[PDB]
């Protein structure tokens, strides 16, 4: 079961 | 005049980086939405009341039918509001999970659904999506997809004009992007190979927990292709995820067109997709509005000048 992702800005 | 009291809060749909979302009923007129809320402390925190902004009117200004239609954005003293129009069918993400794998038909229906939103944000709003993934996408009713969350989107950018900021999801981001160069739209068709990818072959196409490796494998090497692929979609797959962007499947000056004549879609008729007369491939068995079935339980089980105001905030629609 893939784990979810984060969106992420720099 | 929109604030809180004005809806009841039922259930809880998902939580994370963008907010908590919430299942709410407006009173007046017994209508349900998906409130996404926010509050103010975090975004100041993060720097990023400029995304909130951005997201804010890249909803006012968008009418599509693959993207979360906004009723309102209201503030309080202490949050953000984004009441949008409920997708009941639930997360991709929760159905790809149960399933594995699509089939090519049904990865294929879903696909020409998100060209059709992403060709309309590049030439009709001049907007670069830019965090294009499984997680992002939702369901309605009918089992049409709906994307949401449109803080990382680029706005002003026409032709090829291009963009630097480093942003999007680590396991997407497009190799151009890794390399630190200047990047333009064909971004989104790389995350559509990625999306793509996933829906057909069960797996992201890179993958490590280790972002340096992650990052790596996203520059070196090439994907692998099951061999339950057929030769289009190996095709498709495979001119999205060129990895340079100037190579890749919708990067010339004809963008999303050059997806739409790709044989994987041959007689998938666009403006069909467009007016929704293609039968979804899964109608969400829902048994009400307030049936959750298709969200995830993690969730639906649960139930200064660092607050300052942000102008303009607050909309009502009204085509
Ligand atoms: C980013 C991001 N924004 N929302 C989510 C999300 C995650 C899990 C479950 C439901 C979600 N949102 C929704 N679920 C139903 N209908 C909806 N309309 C608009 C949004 C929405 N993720």
């Amino acid at each position: 079961g893939r784990p979810r992702t984060t969106s992420f800005a720099e | 005049r929109v604030t809180m009291n004005e809806f009841e809060y039922l259930k809880l749909l998902g939580k994370g980086t963008f907010g908590k979302v919430i299942l709410v009923k407006e009173k007046a007129t017994g209508r349900y939405y998906a409130m996404k809320i926010l509050k103010k402390e975090v975004i100041v925190a993060k720097d990023e009341v400029a995304h909130t902004l951005t997201e804010n009117r890249v909803l006012q200004n968008s009418r599509h039918p693959f993207l979360t239609a906004l009723k309102y954005s209201f503030q309080t003293h202490d949050r953000l509001c984004f009441v949008m129009e409920y997708a009941n069918g639930g997360e991709l993400f929760f159905h790809l999970s149960r399933e594995r794998v699509f089939s090519e038909d049904r990865a294929r229906f879903y696909g020409a659904e998100i060209v059709s939103a992403l060709d309309y944000l590049h030439s009709e709003k001049n907007v670069v999506y830019r965090d294009l993934k499984l997680e992002n996408l939702m369901l309605d009713k009918d089992g049409h997809i709906k994307i949401t969350d449109f803080g990382l989107c680029k706005e002003g950018i026409k032709d090829g004009a291009t963009m630097k900021t480093f942003c999007g999801t680590p396991e997407y981001l497009a190799p151009e992007v890794l390399e630190d160069n200047d990047y333009g739209r064909a971004v989104d068709w790389w995350g559509l190979g990625v999306v793509m990818y996933e829906m057909m072959c069960g797996r992201l196409p890179f993958y490590n927990q280790d972002h340096e490796k992650l990052f790596e494998l996203i520059l070196m090497e090439e994907i692998r292709f099951p061999r339950t692929l057929g030769p289009e979609a190996k095709s498709l797959l495979s001119g999205l995820l060129k990895k340079d962007p100037k190579q890749r499947l919708g990067g010339g000056s004809e963008d999303a067109k050059e997806i739409m004549q790709h044989r994987f879609f041959a007689g998938i008729v666009w403006q069909h997709v467009y007016e929704k007369k293609l039968s979804p491939p899964f109608k969400p068995q829902v048994t009400s509005e307030t049936d959750t079935r298709y969200f995830d339980e993690e969730f639906t089980a649960q139930m200064s000048e660092r607050r300052p105001h942000f102008p303009q905030f607050d909309y009502s629609a009204s085509s």
